[PDB]
């Protein structure tokens, strides 16, 4: 009836973005660790600056679509390790190195707009799932515990993006388990619980995706 | 979605 990720090893320490708006990138990078270990049985820190410095399509620190990045990983034939191509803040020019290929892509997915069963089967099915949402409340961003529920959420604002880690419920409440990019400070050690199956709050199924490998 |  649940499933957390952070406890099977799919899951890296949580991350921030710093000064930049790149939370697609961790997004991205954070699915694309997750199928990594699925298929390989290990994983590690991904590059997001690569992703921020190297997908055109994007907007580097202005912000970007985790599918254009999944797409520039399948086109160049990889993606660089953290250590390889370290988080540096800031938007500088491509410098994607083939020695340091941690991880390949070859392709993605969608989940059907709005449809939170199809991505309680993908997190399933699949494992971590890039997610976006609105996250410009006042009451999301001072979040510290329970399950995140705010009506005024605006599910056709999708200003930030994040990872559904798993799902579950808590005291009655169905939840995701979500993975942010603000630090280990933020939220619940960087995480928030969501509401689910409460008429995709905060747009929580409306721009889903996942990397195949 | 500006998914920043």
């Amino acid at each position: 009836d649940s499933v957390d990720y952070r406890k099977k090893g799919y899951v890296t320490p949580v991350k921030n973005q710093g000064q930049c708006g790149s939370c697609w990138a961790f997004s991205s990078v954070g699915a694309l660790e997750g199928q990594l270990k699925k298929k390989t049985g290990k994983l590690l820190n991904l590059s997001p600056q690569n992703l921020v410095d190297c997908v055109s399509e994007n907007d580097g620190c202005g912000g970007g679509y985790m599918t254009n990045a999944f797409q520039y990983v399948q086109k160049n034939r990889g993606i660089d390790s953290e250590d390889a191509y370290p988080y540096v803040g800031q938007e500088e020019s491509c410098m994607y190195n083939p020695t340091g290929k941690a991880a390949k892509c070859r392709g993605y997915r969608e989940i059907p707009e709005g449809n939170e069963k199809a991505l309680k089967r993908a997190v399933a099915r699949v494992g971590p799932v890039s997610v976006a949402i609105d996250a410009s409340l006042t009451s999301f961003q001072f979040y510290s515990k329970g399950v995140y529920y705010d009506e005024s959420c605006n599910s056709d604002n999708l200003n930030h993006a994040v990872l559904a880690v798993g799902y579950g419920i808590q005291k009655g409440n169905k939840h995701w388990i979500i993975k942010n990019s603000w630090g280990e400070n933020w939220g619940n050690k960087g995480y928030i619980l969501m509401a689910r199956n409460k008429n995709n709050a905060c747009g929580i199924a409306n721009l889903a995706s996942f990397p195949k490998m | 979605x500006s998914v920043r």
